[PDB]
């Protein structure tokens, strides 16, 4: 909340990454650029556990 | 700069008498009022190291004889309540930092 | 596209891995693909709760710094989350 | 003999702190980079509801009768990494960095 | 065993000492049962609402402090673990 | 005229203490102080005796 | 200032009121509330038990019950009547 | 904040004088002697002397009251959170 007031003070670089997202309904909702680096991570950190 | 270069300690440090309200189910001028008490009254007891009970005995006393006789304020770093309370007798403002402060009135 | 829905279609296929499971942020399964349907389930309500506890955990020591990957360990099996905004991923890897 | 390890602690390549738990919630060693008592009463109370909280968890919302928890790895922004073990009754809650938060605390040092 | 670790420690009591005792059980109950601290305070109210009616107003947390007004005779400040369940009634 | 007499009657308010209790501090014992620094540093070093 | 425990019933000990007005009293209250509750419909109750003194005993009544009040009122000789019943406390006086 | 009233008072030929008191006693009774009991023994001994006796007045938080009054001499208002309820009998 206090962060959230900072910003309003000092509108200086205003936040971006817009929330169009990817949408769709169903086939394929987002699944994609923030997650994939989750994607990413886990698949490594299941190989690293079993190497 | 701006944003990018504020850190949390920076945040905290560059700014002390900041306010921001999170609820506020009491009526818009009651708030005003009892507001202004609250952040002068801490201020003043805050002393050399915040005595928490030393702020909460000055709030209490303040705000039974400012409205109602039975009236409850309690201010912390973090905790979680459900409070039974009257309709429009209740306000929720944190102080900057590390400092939640409930007041209602019972 | 082929890149997230054939990472995620590898890491089942790969061996000793029970499932993997999206939770949507409102606590709801958007894939999940476990053997019985009880252990989906419960994954799906238990887990995100753990990870939202977690998240407070590391977020009250510092403010800044948000949960990028969590991983617990129990005797038998080990559970492994990668927490974003939108979704979460959710795995379960056996020990070797 | 036992304030030995927390120096050997210190010597492992990343660590940055520790903080050891009672079954209470005290903190009986913390190390002198991590703030003393004001953080380790804090770090504390998180670690305890969050291991509890998660030990609980996966004895009965997971439906998986005698499988209790023996390590938790809190990975984050920056290269901060929380590791939670438990040897009897007592926890810790040790805190490593990576090469890249290592070089810029050496630089920093320098 | 984790009832005989946890051992519920009372500061201050203004309460009978056969009240007491049940507040440590439902205490250590609460907390064993419950997922969050924001679930405590329910359960803990909730519970005692039905065994002694009126209107209980129950806080818990790592860190904070309470000057209240309370029926006198029915306060209890106990701290288990960094857990502090203070209840109290009003008229 | 029935020759009268005054009765006041109040019910009876429940009686309001008033008290002031931080938890800042960590869960200690109760025989133990946490802010006196012997209390504690005795309490430690009999954790460590395994 | 000192109550006391009669027919079910928490009184004033000693009773202003006569001791036969009282228990017919105190007892039509206890009657009329295992029918209509206090919390829901609490005016109806009120007015039931005012007509009932009217009718058995003498006429201007004035009924008087909350969970929270405090009263001075000027009655008859030996026509006042106060008493607590779990937590409910009646008054009630003749003029 | 006194949202419902009940005003049976006579209004007419000057006897507002003797409703206006009745506003007017409250708020000077409720804030100075802050005890239901004293309220009822302060706003009853005022009327009485400008209007002569056989007043009761009942002054509580939360109660129900069915009465017999004098037609145009009963008054229920708000003062604040308080509830008074004063009329003439007899």
């Amino acid at each position: 909340a206090y962060y959230a007031e900072i910003m309003k003070d000092h509108q200086i670089e205003n936040k971006k990454k817009k929330e169009v997202d990817q949408d769709k309904k169903q086939d394929q909702s987002m699944y994609s650029t923030s997650f994939k680096r989750c994607c990413k991570i886990m698949e490594r950190m299941v190989v690293q556990n079993d190497q | 700069k701006a944003v990018t270069d504020m850190d949390i300690n920076e945040l905290r440090k560059l700014m002390i008498g900041k306010a921001i309200i999170n609820s506020s189910d009491m009526q818009g001028d009651l708030l005003q009022e009892a507001q202004d008490v609250i952040q002068s009254g801490i201020e003043n007891n805050s002393a050399p190291v915040l005595n928490i009970e030393a702020a909460c005995k000055y709030i209490k006393e303040n705000l039974d004889k400012k409205f109602g006789p039975t009236w409850q304020c309690i201010i912390g770093e973090g905790y979680a309540y459900d409070v039974t309370v009257q309709n429009n007798t209740l306000l929720f403002m944190f102080y900057n930092g590390n400092l939640a402060v409930l007041i209602f009135k019972s | 596209m082929s890149e997230v829905e054939d990472t995620l279609n590898r890491i089942k296929t790969h061996k000793t891995v029970l499932g993997y499971l999206i939770v949507n942020s409102e606590g709801g399964v958007v894939r999940g693909a476990f053997k019985d349907e009880e252990e989906s389930k419960n994954i799906a309500n238990s887990i995100p709760l753990l990870t939202k506890k977690a998240r407070s955990v590391v977020r009250d020591l510092d403010p800044t710094n948000d949960l990028v990957f969590l991983r617990i360990q129990t005797k038998l099996n080990e559970i492994m989350v990668a927490p974003d905004d939108e979704f979460s991923l959710i795995v379960i890897q056996t020990k070797g | 003999n036992a304030d030995d390890q927390l120096k050997q602690l210190s010597a492992l390549e990343g660590a940055n702190g520790y903080v050891i738990f009672n079954e209470s919630g005290i903190p009986l060693k913390r190390h002198e980079k991590s703030i003393s008592h004001e953080k380790a009463v804090h770090i504390a109370a998180l670690v305890s509801d969050l291991w509890n909280v998660s030990k609980k968890v996966i004895q009965r919302d997971l439906k998986t009768p005698e499988n209790d928890i023996e390590v938790i790895r809190l990975r984050t922004k920056h290269s901060y990494e929380y590791i939670i073990t438990q040897s009897g009754d007592f926890t810790m809650l040790a805190i490593q960095l990576c090469g890249k938060a290592i070089e810029e605390a050496k630089k920093a040092a320098a | 065993s984790h009832l005989d670790k946890v051992q519920p420690v009372i500061k201050n009591s203004d309460m009978s000492v056969e009240m007491q005792k049940e507040v440590e059980e439902v205490a250590k109950k609460a907390i064993d049962y419950c997922n969050t601290d924001k679930e405590i305070a329910t359960f803990i109210k909730d519970d005692f609402r039905s065994r002694y009616h009126g209107t209980w107003h129950c806080i818990v947390g790592r860190n904070f402090g309470s000057f209240v007004t309370f029926e006198r005779s029915y306060y209890i400040y106990l701290y288990v673990g960094q857990l502090a369940i203070l209840l109290f009634k009003t008229g | 005229i029935a020759e009268l007499s005054e009765h006041s009657v109040n019910t009876e308010r429940v009686k309001t203490g008033d008290r002031g209790m931080s938890h800042k501090e960590g869960g200690w014992p109760g025989n133990v102080d946490p802010n006196e620094a012997q209390e504690t540093g005795r309490f430690k070093k009999r954790i460590e005796k395994s | 200032q000192q109550y006391k425990t009669f027919m079910g019933a928490r009184v004033l000990w000693p009773p202003e009121c006569a001791d036969d007005i009282l228990e017919g009293a105190i007892r039509e209250t206890q009657d009329a509330l295992k029918k209509f509750e206090i919390a829901r419909e609490g005016q109806k109750i009120a007015e039931h038990l005012k007509k009932y003194m009217d009718d058995h005993f003498d006429p201007y009544w004035h009924v008087f019950f909350g969970k929270n009040f405090g009263c001075q009122a000027v009655h008859n000789k030996n026509r006042f009547i106060y008493f607590y019943i779990e937590k409910t406390a009646f008054l009630m006086y003749q003029t | 904040h006194a949202n419902e009233q009940i005003i049976d008072m006579p209004e007419n030929s000057e006897m507002k004088s003797m409703k206006n008191d009745a506003f007017s006693q409250a708020k000077f009774a409720v804030e100075n002697y802050k005890f239901e009991n004293k309220i009822s023994s302060h706003i009853k001994k005022f009327f009485d002397e400008k209007y002569g006796p056989n007043w009761h007045c009942v002054v509580g938080k939360h109660f129900n009251a069915y009465v017999s009054y004098d037609s145009k001499n009963f008054i229920f208002f708000y003062e604040g959170q308080l509830a008074i309820l004063l009329y003439r009998k007899g």
